[PDB]
DNA sequence: ATCAATATCCACCTGCAGATACTACCAAAAGTGTATTTGGAAACTGCTCCATCAAAAGGCATGTTCAGCTGGATTCCAGCTGAACATGCCTTTTGATGGAGCAGTTTCCAAATACACTTTTGGTAGTATCTGCAGGTGGATATTGAT
DNA sequence: ATCAATATCCACCTGCAGATACTACCAAAAGTGTATTTGGAAACTGCTCCATCAAAAGGCATGTTCAGCTGGAATCCAGCTGAACATGCCTTTTGATGGAGCAGTTTCCAAATACACTTTTGGTAGTATCTGCAGGTGGATATTGAT
């Protein structure tokens, strides 16, 4: 019965109208076709970094699930403090 | 009789003590050190409150919800400083547009 | 005689549109993918708390406006207004993700 | 009630709360905003709690007293925020000390 | 003599002997040494500093060398981080098996 | 005393120093036996590394003595020595030789 | 006076070691600035940790905490 | 009969003088008494440690020089190679230090 | 190309700042042996919340194309502004010498921790009952782009 | 300049999600008192290193000349924006469901603390030896810029 399906190039998810947006809440006004791509690459980066730390907390806890603090825990030691989550 | 009364403060002096020893910062917390500390963290919530407050009432609100905690932090040069590696989850951007990309 | 805004207009809307508003930009199950995806390639059978996800994806999202902030600075001290990749990556040299 | 009893999960809502009162008796905040409030105040806490930390050990003393806390909101806090905060901090231990 | 002394203890004695260990025909200066000590007080807090958080994250009141093994993973880089987490293991295994 | 906790962990650095310096410092209520030893071989590693490329740089240079420009080579030419010193000034190091190319001849 | 005796052939030998090959006129009293804004922040700090110490004399130590503080850790004074 | 070097030249010597050196690039005594003109607006009759200027000066140069190396990218973003203010003022704000 | 001018390189040198070396003395640090105390791993398990699917719309927003405008990239050019260059002098460096104050030591007490009843309270739980505002509405003003 | 094709505005509607308002019980937190310990302020001192000024040293302020970099202007065109057009298997939302795994609880023992006692040692401090390399030279050779 075990589902588990195969995930594989979901950062096409990011998709060009979203990153428009997130370009117009920053102020933009013109984008080169160049962006997109370049952007995908950046977000997987800053994900790879904070997902990293996250699940480094969550295995140290002896736990199978990440929490909400373990990404707080994470961001807040990159410098990037959240608030509005919790602890 | 709290301690909190006893100097005049609405934030818990009692917790405070108890959070900095707890918190393991060093090997004795003198009885002063929470009682400053309780106002100071007070008088910063005071401070928040009374901005975020006028950028709900600005905006036809009579409930702070977090666009006005960040109304509020972001076009206050000091707690914009304070928090300036902070985020506040769901408070947006300033309405700020660069000059040359206006039309003429 | 039918109606044409001139290119910017809608854009420069946007932006006033976008600004005002605090509402997430990216959409949540793609976005949610991506994170189970980027985590499972290190390490496998994880779950995640639903706040978990949207505490990465509000932190991804202010990672990302504001890095266009600095990038759309970088085009217009180039005399230009349209965003290019080494804007970005100037942003991310200057701000120290590259050196 | 009580479900094996679920760990009390402390917070300052009710102080942020009170303080809200007064200074907007007419005005609410939502529950996100008071978690972003209650995020704060923990914030500032440790901040300050760990510059008095640091200053403790630098100077080789084993007590933070009101005179860490004080120094640690000046190196912490810009300008106004200092110097108000200084006072508020320093009014409180005055009327603390003269009661007994 | 024990006036004038308020003992100022430094690593330098003990980094002394890894460079005799790595480079027995180098010296180094007064000023080196005195960066080297800087180093490892500033890698040391780091690390100390990092356990601390970790352990009271799980409402541990002890650090153990799980703490600093995990202290190390997050805050040193990739390869850095492989061997150090190798060297302490190594130093735990026969620190334990010893008479 | 019979073998200090150095040599039973086969380090050159001091076990008895970290751990008395882990308890003074404020990190937690206790401190585990094995915490110190791990940390000290930690410590004595990125030692070792910093000491290795920073002599190399002083060989390169014709010299036998390491001074702080040797320290500042080594560090910031290793993408990940200079990673895990990227908030962090070496005094009297300078820099690395780098000219832009748009700047050079004709 | 003071910030002019930061002289225009030492903020040339600066940018020197930076790489710069040419150099507007009106940067030398931009770095001026720039540099008192930097020495204004850190001094602030680190005679705030003077007054602490009960002291008269700015140390070494005080100024490298300062430093550590502004994000700005400095190897080679910490005797 | 004379001898003249091109713009330029000179420029590209002194970057690798300059580059190849650790030596402090501001002379002392105009630093020791700008550092003491500041600090005495916080506090009248100070005294400094001599090690306490040294290390107010290696941090100060080294953030001037690094500050360098970001405005001469920015320059050069904007197709220039003359450093202006705007460099120096582009690298602050996207530093976070004018934002 | 020619080739004079001057920068740069290397070898060899030597004097001395600073590095080593060795002996000595001494607090405190560090290990070893011994009762006693307790954090937190281990096993059991309640119960919250995560993964998953069903199944529609509550159909939204996206992907694809095709037009054509206008921002960007190129090219050229004038004049403006910084680079090079030369040396007395006026400021900085370097050495000399009281004396401020930091660092060392010792004294003692106000306030620290320990710790035991006794009191107070914030968190939670659980239903119970208001209200601010999102979201839909019209319908009366505002902006834009073609003339 | 007018104005028509659109987007935008703001105030007045509703239904409901989420917020405030009850009263309950209670474990933990916080107040009070007392018994005992001690951090560090305060007062005193000596010597270390700091500010000051002996003269001895050398970097830089100055103006003038012009090479070449920078901004302005003009051109061209392709890469971008706006909008129509077909349609997600695509996202959202709702709602139920089983059940993994997190978290509460109790037990109990390995490893921590605590402390007393022995011995080892790193830091400090003279006193002596000694060497790496900075900075001097000379002689060769490469680089640059006018031909
Ligand atoms: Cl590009
Ligand atoms: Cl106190
Ligand atoms: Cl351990
Ligand atoms: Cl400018
Ligand atoms: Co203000
Ligand atoms: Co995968
Ligand atoms: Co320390
Ligand atoms: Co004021
Ligand atoms: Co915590
Ligand atoms: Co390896
Ligand atoms: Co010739
Ligand atoms: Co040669
Ligand atoms: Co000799
Ligand atoms: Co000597
Ligand atoms: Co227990
Ligand atoms: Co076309
Ligand atoms: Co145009
Ligand atoms: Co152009
Ligand atoms: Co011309
Ligand atoms: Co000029
Ligand atoms: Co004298
Ligand atoms: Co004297
Ligand atoms: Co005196
Ligand atoms: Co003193
Ligand atoms: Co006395
Ligand atoms: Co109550
Ligand atoms: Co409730
Ligand atoms: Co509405
Ligand atoms: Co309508
Ligand atoms: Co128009
Ligand atoms: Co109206
Ligand atoms: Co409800
Ligand atoms: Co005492
Ligand atoms: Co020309
Ligand atoms: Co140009
Ligand atoms: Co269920
Ligand atoms: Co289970
Ligand atoms: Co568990
Ligand atoms: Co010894
Ligand atoms: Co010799
Ligand atoms: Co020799
Ligand atoms: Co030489
Ligand atoms: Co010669
Ligand atoms: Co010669």
């Amino acid at each position: 019965k075990r589902h588990r399906k195969v995930l594989r190039d979901n950062i096409q998810g990011i998709t060009k109208p979203a990153i428009r947006r997130l370009a117009r809440r920053g102020g933009v006004k013109r984008i080169s076709g160049l962006i997109y791509e370049e952007t995908r690459g950046v977000l997987k980066v800053f994900l790879e970094n904070v997902i990293r730390d996250a699940v480094t907390y969550t295995e140290h806890a002896k736990r199978k699930t990440v929490t909400a603090m373990d990404v707080v825990y994470a961001l807040k030691r990159q410098g990037r403090t959240l608030y509005g989550f919790g602890g | 009789k709290t301690r909190s009364s006893r100097a005049g403060l609405q934030f818990p002096v009692g917790r405070v003590h108890r959070l900095l020893r707890k918190g393991n910062y060093a090997e004795r917390v003198g009885a002063g050190a929470p009682v400053y500390l309780a106002a100071v963290l007070e008088y910063l919530t005071a401070e928040i409150l009374e901005l975020a407050g006028n950028a709900a009432r600005d905006n036809k609100k009579t409930r702070i919800i977090p666009r006005h905690l960040q109304l509020a932090v972001r076009n206050d040069e000091e707690l914009n400083k304070l928090l300036g590696r902070v985020t506040i989850a769901q408070g947006g951007v300033l309405p700020n547009i660069q000059s040359v990309l206006l039309p003429k | 005689k039918p109606h044409r805004y001139r290119p910017g207009t809608v854009a420069l809307r946007e932006i006033r549109r976008y600004q005002k508003s605090t509402e997430l930009l990216i959409r949540k199950l793609p976005f949610q993918r991506l994170v189970r995806e980027i985590a499972q390639d290190f390490k496998t059978d994880l779950r995640f708390q639903s706040s978990a996800v949207m505490a990465l994806q509000e932190a991804s999202e202010a990672y990302l406006v504001a890095l266009f902030e600095d990038t759309n600075l970088c085009a217009i001290h180039a005399k230009r207004v349209t965003i290019m990749p080494k804007d970005i990556q100037l942003a991310r040299r200057i701000r120290g993700e590259r050196a | 009630g009580k479900k094996r009893r679920k760990t009390r999960k402390e917070s300052y809502a009710i102080y942020v709360y009170k303080v809200l009162k007064q200074v907007h008796p007419d005005t609410g905040i939502s529950s996100k905003a008071m978690s972003i409030m209650n995020s704060f105040v923990n914030d500032v806490f440790e901040r300050i709690a760990g510059e008095a930390s640091r200053l403790a050990h630098y100077n080789k003393r084993s007590t933070i007293t009101s005179r860490e806390i004080q120094t640690a909101v000046r190196l912490l806090l810009p300008g106004e925020l200092a110097k108000h905060a200084v006072s508020e901090g320093t009014k409180a231990v005055t009327k603390y000390t003269s009661a007994k």
